[PDB]
């Protein structure tokens, strides 16, 4: 289980035990994500919200192998002290699903 | 997340950064977490469960007092994270199957 | 040797301290106002640029420049007494160093936060044939850590239980040196610190249900072994039984965060009585503890200004 979320606050995730990496540059984080989907880091990668909205497209390009490395947008900490916009996140997830701006 | 981030900031705050740095580089990597079967619609989607070496504290006579409470908070964080993970991938699979069925209906009707 | 020659520099250092209104003004900033207020502070001389790790390194260097000299320039029994003030950082450094030696990681992998010994000795102690040889490499004349390692070294070579017994014997040797010193204030301060650490360990071992007699230590004055067993069990009435002692407000609190907050408040209140002896060494330890509390509060204010914590989120951190 690996994360790419923060420069220093990923040490709390390491303090949970679960491994990770932080770079605060998008392309070295994505390159360690690339060696993390080659050497599969135990099936979970949690990626920062306000650094990568969609982490999955480049990863399914550079690996059409199956979705055992699961990719989540995990929340940035600073924006976590604002408000999650749970509603708008589910709006963009449903519009990523079927395109429609239909609201459940 | 608000609980765990506030506890982590306050724990690296009242103590030093170096104590939690060496502590976090001391913790075992919590490995063997893997993904097993949810075969449904004839489609195995991987749900995730961990292994959690948690109660075996690293020599549980521990001198910092806010590392362990923060570590319990981040284990609760990992709990909620894997719950959101194995719900989110199932929602994605059912959405793409709706897209498959819909393009199959429209193709089959408006062609054959 | 001279308990007043160091106390003169201690009073000069205590004259250069931030007020409570400096922390009250830090409740409303944007970390640039906090950076400007830190530039006017005495700690700002080590301030290189902007950023949270730069401010943390500047605070650490300022603490080492303002408190680290008091471990030096002392002689004899005064040096041996003042050695038992900045002992927790060196103990944590030695504990994580023994953990790394039992782990096998790189010697440059450790952080090695500043203590009271030479860093070249800690570098040479990374590779050692025996733990007694590592203790002899790290052997100072009056440091109790070397004698504690020599005492607890007759169990095994390197174990995690050996490290736990080393920490317990380090606290016990601090209590024994406090009993063996001619200082009416620092002995009671260290005894209250040991009792609060035992109560914190009883809180941190709640739910384990194991044998607390191995977990408990000796040296306290406000707690009992039956009281330690009642604190190991889920009995907050024993925490209500601490009447008349320094744990006055500490009663019926089940939250470990609030328990450690009340313990730190009681410790700061006990160290605030250290200004009673203006000729001994307790005023210097009081100034050291006040600078440590101010530095922890400055690190908390820096984390709050970095990640945008509310003033209500830090209102439980500025009570004392």
């Amino acid at each position: 289980m690996a994360v790419i979320a923060d420069p220093e606050t990923a040490q709390g995730f390491r303090l949970a035990g679960l491994e990770g990496y932080g770079a605060s540059s998008a392309e070295e984080a994505q390159s360690l994500l690339e060696t993390l989907v080659e050497r599969g880091g135990y099936a979970l990668v949690a990626v920062d919200e306000a650094l990568l909205p969609d982490p999955e497209r480049a990863v399914e390009r550079l690996m059409r192998g199956r979705d055992l490395p699961v990719l989540l947008p995990i929340a940035g900490l600073k924006e976590a002290f604002q408000g999650h916009d749970v509603e708008g996140y589910m709006r963009e997830l449903v519009r990523k699903t079927i395109g429609f701006d239909i609201k459940l | 997340a608000k609980e765990a981030y506030a506890a982590l900031l306050l724990a690296q705050a009242f103590d030093g950064p170096e104590v939690v740095a060496g502590a976090a580089l001391g913790v075992p990597p919590l490995e063997g977490v893997e993904a097993e079967v949810e075969n449904v619609w004839g489609s195995k989607v991987p749900r995730l469960k961990a292994t959690f070496p948690d109660g075996a504290l690293l020599s549980p006579v521990g001198t910092p007092a806010y590392t362990l409470e923060a570590s319990r908070a981040f284990r609760r964080y990992a709990e909620a994270l894997i719950r959101v993970a194995n719900t989110e991938t199932r929602l994605k699979k059912i959405g793409e199957e709706i897209k498959k069925t819909t393009r199959r209906v429209n193709a089959l009707e408006q062609v054959v | 040797d001279d308990f007043a020659y160091l106390n003169a520099r201690v009073r000069v250092r205590r004259g250069t301290l931030l007020k409570e209104s400096f922390f009250q003004e830090a409740l409303d900033l944007s970390f640039a106002d906090f950076l400007r207020l830190l530039s006017e502070t005495v700690y700002g001389g080590e301030l290189a640029g902007q950023g949270l790790p730069d401010v943390d390194r500047a605070v650490l260097r300022t603490q080492a420049k303002l408190v680290g000299d008091l471990p030096r320039l002392v002689t004899g029994e005064a040096r041996e007494a003042v050695r038992l003030l900045l002992l927790r950082n060196d103990l944590h450094n030695l504990q994580a160093l023994l953990r790394a030696k039992a782990t096998g990681r790189p010697f440059e992998e450790v952080l090695l936060l500043p203590g009271t010994l030479r860093e070249e000795v800690w570098r040479q102690a990374y590779e050692a044939q025996d733990p007694a040889g590592m203790a002899q490499v790290l052997a100072v004349p009056g440091h109790p850590l070397a004698r504690a390692l020599r005492a607890v070294l007759r169990e095994t070579q390197d174990l995690a239980r050996v490290e736990a017994l080393l920490a317990k014997r380090f606290f016990e040797d601090v209590a024994k040196a406090a009993k063996g010193l001619d200082q009416p204030a620092l002995r009671d301060y260290l005894a209250l610190e040991v009792d609060a650490e035992n109560l914190r360990t009883a809180f941190k071992l709640q739910g384990s249900g194991l044998a607390p007699d191995a977990f408990f230590l000796k040296g306290g004055r406000f707690v009992d072994r039956v009281r330690f067993a009642r604190l190991m069990e889920g009995d907050y009435a024993v925490l209500d039984e601490l009447s008349g002692t320094p744990f006055s407000g500490l009663s019926g609190v089940r939250d470990l965060k609030a328990l450690e907050r009340g313990l730190r408040c009681v410790l700061l209140k006990e160290a605030k009585k250290g200004v009673q002896d203006p000729l001994g060494v307790g005023l210097v330890l009081a100034y050291v503890k006040e600078r440590e509390w101010e530095a922890v509060r400055l690190r908390l204010l820096a984390r709050r200004a970095y990640f945008g914590l509310p003033r209500a989120q830090v209102e439980e951190e500025v009570v004392c």
